[PDB]
């Protein structure tokens, strides 16, 4: 169940980054 | 007596009945809520209570 | 001595008794005749308190404890030694406050002042005396007094509390307490405004009423200005005082029950009861 | 005039408040009556009864 | 007589003020204001303007979402019932949880929704004094509102979080009630032994009351020098006047000694802010390193020697 | 179990108590060096003695004015300069009172009629160097608010009943928007300030009514230097004078009533 | 009677309308979930009630 | 016009607010006789009976 | 209806409805976590409680 | 115009307002449908036996 | 009953995607 | 232009917050999904039944 | 929509969105962590 | 995203941020020691 | 820019900013996984069963 931690800490310090190139 | 309107401004006496009307009417429905013989909705107040008591320690 | 700008101000006059004869200062203090009265009520009230203190087992400052009379005694003057002490310290303390409040007056006349302070005052003494005279008039009895002692006064207050076994619920009570923690409130709003124009940060100008009342116009919308909050002062801390009367003349001479009891006419009225 | 009102206007409102009034008051009437056949009111010193 | 001031019937209307420029970046102004004719019978006429900066909004979100826990939870326990619920308004609470749980999160029908109208009321509680802190200093004012209202919130901190932290229990905090929280009152003074021998609780009535005597001075000196511009407390601060003079020389005659127009407001300051301050401390006290407050005012001497009228008793539970 | 004990007979809460003491007495030494930043040192009836009291006075502190006022220290190293009141002592010895002289006693500068040596400059506003304190035919923006007394027109009248003069025009603050002076104009064509706070409006009468001064002795009262602003020091003059009437009007108003 | 928008301001009056009538529909609803019969949530016999003669 | 409007405008506001308020109110009307259905008030003194 | 938005601001209507819809939308959830049958999450069996007139934990 | 909104940026603000509360209402719509599935309510007056 | 969440999570996201998009 | 920002601007930060707002979505439509996996919520109503 | 920027201030719509979001996130995790099924930490009784 | 900080202070979120990361870390600390299983100092009774 | 920033410091902020907030963030992953290895959470429902 480390999988439902996973998601819910990286994705959203993805989305900055991915939000902050545009 | 349509003369007792050159004497009181309307605005204020319509705005002034209006809110008296209201609370008088919440008034009187919530007297006859309360008592046993007119509610209107369950009838006589039971004062129902919980189902269990709160274990002791 | 006195004060850089003090010695234009010390003329005769002002007074309300005696005239000339009393109309001198002594040190920074101004007599009158009301200050000879307070002097000579002050120190007999001491005195007797002391002589009261040495008929008692100890001499700890916080255990001393003057007590008032027998209930049994009614509205007699009780021997000197089971409660007659305490009726003289009362009168004394009584002939103090009235003395002090008057002197005042004739304070604030000779510096052409209003008459605001001793009028502030005069509430304090009024709670002063409904607690010693007046509810203990009204119940008979000047065995309802407080006892004179600075630990032993606060038992009074604590069984007299629970006389009604919940003194919370008294509704004076609660007025007053509102009072009370709003005029502190208030007063620390009060002081912080006034140093906080005064004293800015280092090497910044000074404010004024500009920022004053821009201040609390922006962290509550309205400000009250320095002549409101001035009046604000006195009023919460008057009414806090006359309140506390109120709650106290109520708690016996017209209320012998359980104070929470007594909320039974909202509980019952006719739009919820049951 | 204190109001300000116009005579002409002030009995045209006067006209409307009084029609208002008649059937308030109309509609507040049948109400006590269905209110009564439910449940009668003012009983007797002994009681309602049944 | 004398005109008295306690009230203003002559009034000018003159332009609103909107206050000073502010900082660049800071937002505008909220509302636009307008003179009211029965304020400034009392005080200023003026309503509004209101900044509303971020410590503004997050405050009342916060504290908002605390206060729909406190209501909701209160008409849940009428079970809905609106009549009930103004009847019985002052006799409601939201229950602090119970005493099995400690330290932890309680269940939400066994104090869970205490715990978080607590923790969202204190952060309401926090923004507002990050907004007296900030709104001080973008006027140029000192922040010695904010230090002020940080002594009040210590009370409020002791009270609900650092006392009950302290005994290990949420139990041990005050509901969220009006009559309630003055049963918590009463029955934390019988639980701890007659709260009246605590000496911290006895500074900080000294203080309490010391307040209201002070502000009754006060503003009574005031009031009787507003004939000579007394109200105008900066300017008399920086440029002493006749006002300022016969201030001083009122108590100076009276009691042999006075303050000043800057001075006074630091005795009012202090004695308000050791109310809380005092009282914050004694809180902390009682029940970590004090059980009965009377037993240790005996120990300490300060315990009046009562004659005993009655003939002696023994504790019957020893004889079972 | 002692929880909170240190020995025997001291515990915890009795140490923190005592540290409060310490505390206090420290807050109180400091408030009271606070309250002698005015007025001291004391003098005395010695042409060079000063005492400066117990706690001693505090080291100097500077406020810094707007609008290029200057800078004031207090307290001061040199006191400012006293009025020169005119009054004669009742008697040699300290503590004595003393009587002011001259036929009009506010004028004196005794007593109840003295000032202090202010600003000879009006107080500025924050936002503009402009005067605080605005007659409202300057004011333009400030008018009388309705449902409230426009005492503009009325009678100005002494305690003993004898008109002074009309009321022509009021002072407002312009930082506050309210009224601080009434401006008239007296029988001898002298145009005068009353202080707001000593003024009772009648509006049933239109009537301006003065308990500190009769009719004739309003005739004397202060004039501005200039008809459209009013210095700081002149406000204390105004004041002084209209205040000293409560103590000097008349010769019963001084003595002991009962 | 279309005479009154003149005389009342329509913002005041439908500001006034939409809270009274919102105020007035949360009153009932209300209270009709704290009856036993009208509870559309849980049902009835919610509580313990003691037995009469 | 104390409140504002033109002669033209009342008329048309008068004409959208009795609109409107017919339908609230013929909602509110099919409301009451759903609700009616479901669950009737206005008991008998002795109760509802089943 | 168009033209009564010339009437109301946009600004106010906008900002009291959403505050309005989110508190009515939390009233109603919060009254359903409050009934057994419709409690999502822990469901209709209500869960015992601890005794209140308990000792602190020692 | 009190407000300070021309014609055209009105009748916009009307069309944008009218689609997001249909919307919203569909939405809302189809969530009381599954919330009907998943716990049915207003129960009958014995109960909603089972 | 994953879509009752699934429904009233992810249609109100679409719709304002959808509205933006108007 | 009461906020004051131009036509040009309103629409790039139109653009950025939309594609904020979907990304925040998606991540929350993923984390409802693992948390539906670790453990459903809206039971029966005779429970979950483990 | 896009117009929407241009009466309302979009530096106040974040900070309101953005403590809102929060505030509400905090109030979800509170909730489960005091329920027995979906406490994640100590699990259920 | 860059374009955020021409809209808001960088000064005024580092300080922000800043606060509310401790806030949260704080409570989150918190939280844990008060439960049986994730309490690392006296740990599982 | 109302903040008072111009385009090259703006960028050179954002440069670190994201730097220092993916520093952080690794970090914070890396304690995440020792945590777990310590004492995993998110236990069936039937409890964590040793
Ligand atoms: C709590 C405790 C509260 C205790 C309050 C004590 C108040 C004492 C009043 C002192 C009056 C005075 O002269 O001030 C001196 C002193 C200032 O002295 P100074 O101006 O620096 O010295 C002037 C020169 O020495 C030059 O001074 P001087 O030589 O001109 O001074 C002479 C002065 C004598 O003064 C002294 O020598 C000092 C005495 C110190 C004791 O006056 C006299 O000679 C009196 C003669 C006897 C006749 C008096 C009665 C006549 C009728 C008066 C009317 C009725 C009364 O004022 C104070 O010390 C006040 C500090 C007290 C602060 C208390 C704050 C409240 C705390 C509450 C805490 C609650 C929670 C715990
Ligand atoms: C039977 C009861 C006991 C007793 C039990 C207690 C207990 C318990 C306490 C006191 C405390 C005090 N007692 Mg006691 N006390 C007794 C008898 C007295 C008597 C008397 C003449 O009999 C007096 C005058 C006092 C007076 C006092 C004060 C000096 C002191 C309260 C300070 C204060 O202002 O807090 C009021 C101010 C606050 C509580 C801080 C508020 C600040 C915060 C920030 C408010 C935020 C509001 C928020 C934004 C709005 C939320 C609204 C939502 C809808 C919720 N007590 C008897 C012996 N007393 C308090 C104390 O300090 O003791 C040492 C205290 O805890
Ligand atoms: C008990 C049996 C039934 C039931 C019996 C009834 C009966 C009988 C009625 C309703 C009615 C309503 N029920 Mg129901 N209802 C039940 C349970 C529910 C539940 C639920 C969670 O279970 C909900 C959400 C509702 C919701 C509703 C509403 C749709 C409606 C009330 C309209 C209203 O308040 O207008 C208030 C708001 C306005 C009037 C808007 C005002 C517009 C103004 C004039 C224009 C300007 C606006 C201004 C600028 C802004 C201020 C206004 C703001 C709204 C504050 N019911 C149960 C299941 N319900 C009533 C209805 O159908 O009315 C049509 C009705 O008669
Ligand atoms: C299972 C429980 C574990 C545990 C599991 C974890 C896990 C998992 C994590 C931590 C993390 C942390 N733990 Mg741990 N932790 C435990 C016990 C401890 C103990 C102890 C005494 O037992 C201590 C001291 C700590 C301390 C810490 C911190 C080093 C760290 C939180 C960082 C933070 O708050 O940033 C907040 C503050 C900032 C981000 C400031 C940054 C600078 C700002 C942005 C720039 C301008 C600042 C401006 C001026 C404002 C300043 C305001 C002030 C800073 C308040 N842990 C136990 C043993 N701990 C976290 C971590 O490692 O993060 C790096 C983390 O992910
Ligand atoms: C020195 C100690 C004394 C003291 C001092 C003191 N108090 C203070 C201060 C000071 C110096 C302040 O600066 C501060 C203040 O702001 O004063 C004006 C304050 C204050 N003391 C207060 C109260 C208070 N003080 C008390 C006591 C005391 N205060 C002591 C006697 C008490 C008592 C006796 O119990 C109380 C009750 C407040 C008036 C204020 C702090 C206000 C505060 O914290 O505000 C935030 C809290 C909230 C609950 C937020 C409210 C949210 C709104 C109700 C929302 C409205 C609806 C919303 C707009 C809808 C939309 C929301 C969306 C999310 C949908
Ligand atoms: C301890 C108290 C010490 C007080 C010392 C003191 O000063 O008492 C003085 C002597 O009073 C006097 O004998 C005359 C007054 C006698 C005592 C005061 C009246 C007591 C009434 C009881 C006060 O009189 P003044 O001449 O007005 O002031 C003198 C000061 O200016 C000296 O710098
Ligand atoms: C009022 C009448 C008070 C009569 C007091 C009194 O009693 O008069 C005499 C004693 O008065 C005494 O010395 C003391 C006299 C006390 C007078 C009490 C009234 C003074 C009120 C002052 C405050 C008034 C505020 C208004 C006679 O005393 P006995 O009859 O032996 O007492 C027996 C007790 O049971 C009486 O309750
Ligand atoms: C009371 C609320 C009054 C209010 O909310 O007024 C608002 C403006 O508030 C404004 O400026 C901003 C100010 C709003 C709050 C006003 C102050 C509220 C009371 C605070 C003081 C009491 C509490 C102090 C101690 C806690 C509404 O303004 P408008 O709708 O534009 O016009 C109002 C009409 O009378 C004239 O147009
Ligand atoms: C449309 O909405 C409406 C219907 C209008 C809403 C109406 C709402 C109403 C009517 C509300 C009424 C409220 C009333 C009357 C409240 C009265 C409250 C009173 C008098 C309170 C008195 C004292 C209370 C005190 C001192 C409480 C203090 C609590 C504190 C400090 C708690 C702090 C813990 C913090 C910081 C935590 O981190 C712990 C959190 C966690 C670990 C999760 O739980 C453990
Ligand atoms: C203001 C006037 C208010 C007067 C209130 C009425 C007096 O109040 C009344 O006082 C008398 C005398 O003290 C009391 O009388 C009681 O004590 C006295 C004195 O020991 C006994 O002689 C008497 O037998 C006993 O009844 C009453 O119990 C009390 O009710
Ligand atoms: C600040 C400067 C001035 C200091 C004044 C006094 C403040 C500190 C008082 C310390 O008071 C003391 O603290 C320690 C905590 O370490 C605790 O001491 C307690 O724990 C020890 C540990 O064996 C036990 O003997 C017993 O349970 C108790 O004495 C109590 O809290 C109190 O006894
Ligand atoms: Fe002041």
């Amino acid at each position: 169940m480390a999988m439902v931690w996973m998601w819910i800490l990286i994705a959203p310090a993805i989305g900055i980054v991915l939000l902050s190139r545009q | 007596m349509w003369r007792m309107w050159l004497l009181f401004d309307p605005r204020r006496i319509l705005v002034a009945l209006g809110v008296f009307l209201f609370v008088l009417a919440l008034l009187i429905h919530f007297i006859l809520l309360s008592t046993d013989r007119f509610n209107w909705l369950d009838g006589p107040h039971r004062g129902a209570v919980a189902a269990q008591m709160a274990p002791l320690p | 001595a006195m004060l850089s700008f003090e010695p234009k101000y010390r003329t005769r006059g002002g007074t309300l008794i005696g005239g000339d004869l009393f109309d001198f200062w002594v040190g920074p203090l101004w007599v009158g005749f009301f200050g000879v009265t307070a002097a000579f009520f002050a120190i007999l009230g001491t005195l007797l308190i002391v002589w009261a203190a040495a008929l008692g087992p100890t001499w700890n400052i916080w255990r001393i404890n003057i007590a008032p009379p027998d209930i049994s005694y009614g509205l007699a003057f009780a021997p000197l030694r089971e409660g007659g002490l305490w009726q003289l310290i009362t009168v004394c303390a009584c002939g103090a406050f009235v003395s002090w409040a008057l002197r005042q007056v004739e304070i604030a006349r000779k510096l052409g002042m209003g008459l605001h302070i001793p009028f502030a005052f005069s509430f304090a003494i009024l709670a002063y005396f409904t607690l010693v005279v007046f509810r203990p008039l009204l119940m008979g009895a000047w065995g309802y007094g407080f006892p004179y002692g600075i630990l032993s006064h606060l038992d009074w207050v604590s069984n007299t509390g629970y006389q009604y076994l919940h003194f919370h619920y008294n509704p004076a009570h609660m007025i007053a307490i509102s009072f009370f923690f709003t005029n502190a409130l208030a007063l620390a709003l009060h002081g912080s405004l006034i140093l906080s124009a005064a004293n800015p940060p280092k090497g910044e100008v000074v404010k004024g009423a500009e920022q004053e009342n821009g201040y609390f116009r922006d962290v509550i919308g309205y400000s009250i200005g320095t002549l409101g909050i001035h009046r604000l002062g006195v009023f919460l801390a008057v009414s806090a005082a006359f309140w506390s009367a109120v709650c106290i003349i109520i708690s016996g001479p017209f209320w012998t029950r359980g104070w929470p009891e007594w909320w039974s006419w909202w509980l019952n009225l006719p739009m919820w009861s049951h | 005039s204190i109001t300000g009102l116009t005579e002409a206007e002030a009995k045209e409102f006067h006209g409307i408040f009084i029609t208002s009034f008649i059937v308030f008051t109309v509609i507040a009437i049948v109400a006590h009556l269905l209110a009564w056949q439910w449940r009668p009111w003012l009983p007797a010193v002994t009681g309602y009864g049944t | 007589p004398e005109f008295q001031n306690v009230f203003t019937r002559v009034q000018v209307k003159g332009p609103v003020h909107m206050g000073v420029p502010l900082p660049r970046g800071s937002w505008a102004r909220t509302g636009k204001p307008f003179h009211l004719y029965l304020l400034g019978l009392i005080g200023d006429a003026q309503i509004g303007p209101i900044y509303l900066g971020f410590s503004g909004v997050a405050s009342i979100i916060f504290g908002f979402i605390a206060i729909e826990i406190i209501g909701f939870n209160m008409l849940a326990s009428v079970d809905w019932s609106v009549p009930e619920f103004f009847r019985q308004f002052f006799w409601l609470a939201l229950e602090p949880p119970a005493p099995k749980y400690g330290l932890g999160l309680a269940p939400l029908a066994e104090g869970g929704w205490w715990g978080m109208a607590g923790f969202f009321l204190t952060a309401s509680i926090l923004l507002w004094w990050v907004r007296m802190y900030r709104r001080a200093r973008a006027l140029g004012l000192g922040t010695h509102t904010a230090w002020a209202f940080a002594s009040a919130i210590f009370l409020y901190l002791s009270l609900g979080f650092i006392r009950p932290i302290l005994m290990g229990c949420w139990c041990e905090a005050p509901p969220f009630g009006i009559f309630p929280h003055l049963d918590w009152t009463a029955a934390f003074s019988l639980r701890y032994g007659n709260l009246f021998y605590n000496p911290f609780h006895m500074l900080s009535i000294a203080f309490l009351y010391g307040s209201a005597v002070l502000f009754a001075m006060h503003g009574g000196t005031v009031l009787a020098t507003t004939r000579f511009g007394g109200e105008r407390e900066v300017e008399q601060i920086t440029d002493r006047g006749t006002a300022g003079e016969r201030a001083m020389l009122f108590w100076r005659w009276t009691m042999g000694f006075n303050a000043t127009f800057e001075s006074i407001h630091r005795w009012g300051w202090w004695f308000a802010v050791l109310v809380t301050l005092t009282g914050g401390i004694g809180i902390l006290l009682t029940g970590t390193v004090v059980d009965n407050w009377f037993l240790w005012g005996v120990k300490h001497g300060i315990a009046a020697p009562w004659p005993n009228v009655f003939p002696h008793v023994v504790d019957p539970a020893l004889l079972a | 179990m002692e929880i909170g004990a240190i020995t025997q007979q001291i515990d915890a809460a009795q140490l923190v108590l005592y540290t409060f003491w310490l505390f206090f007495a420290g807050l109180i030494i400091y408030l009271r060096m606070e309250d002698k930043r005015e007025g001291y040192p004391l003098v005395t009836e010695i042409p060079g003695k000063f005492l400066e009291g117990f706690p001693p006075m505090p080291a100097p502190k500077t406020f810094i004015l707007t609008h290029n006022q200057g800078t004031v220290t207090v307290p001061r190293a040199v006191p400012r300069a006293e009025i020169e009141y005119k009054a004669e002592p009742c008697a040699a010895w300290p503590g004595a009172p003393h009587e002011p002289v001259g036929p009009n006693k506010m004028l004196s500068g005794a007593g109840p009629s003295g000032y202090a040596l202010r600003f000879d400059t009006p107080e500025p506003t924050f936002d503009t160097g402009v005067p605080r304190m605005a007659p409202m035919r300057v004011a333009t923006d400030h008018v009388f608010d309705e449902d409230g007394p426009n005492p503009i027109g009325y009678d100005l009248v002494g305690f003993d009943g004898i008109v002074a003069g009309k009321i022509t025009d009021a002072w407002v603050d312009r930082e506050e928007s309210l009224v601080r002076y009434l401006e008239a104009k007296l029988t001898n064509d002298k145009s005068i300030l009353v202080p707001m706070p000593l003024s009772r409006v009648k509006d049933s009468t239109g009537q301006v009514l003065l308990a500190s001064l009769k009719g004739e002795q309003v005739l004397e009262a202060p004039t501005l230097a200039n008809p459209d602003q009013v210095t700081l020091r002149e406000e204390d003059r105004i004041a002084a004078y209209f205040a000293s009437g409560h103590l000097y009007a008349t010769q019963a108003r001084q003595e002991s009533i009962l």
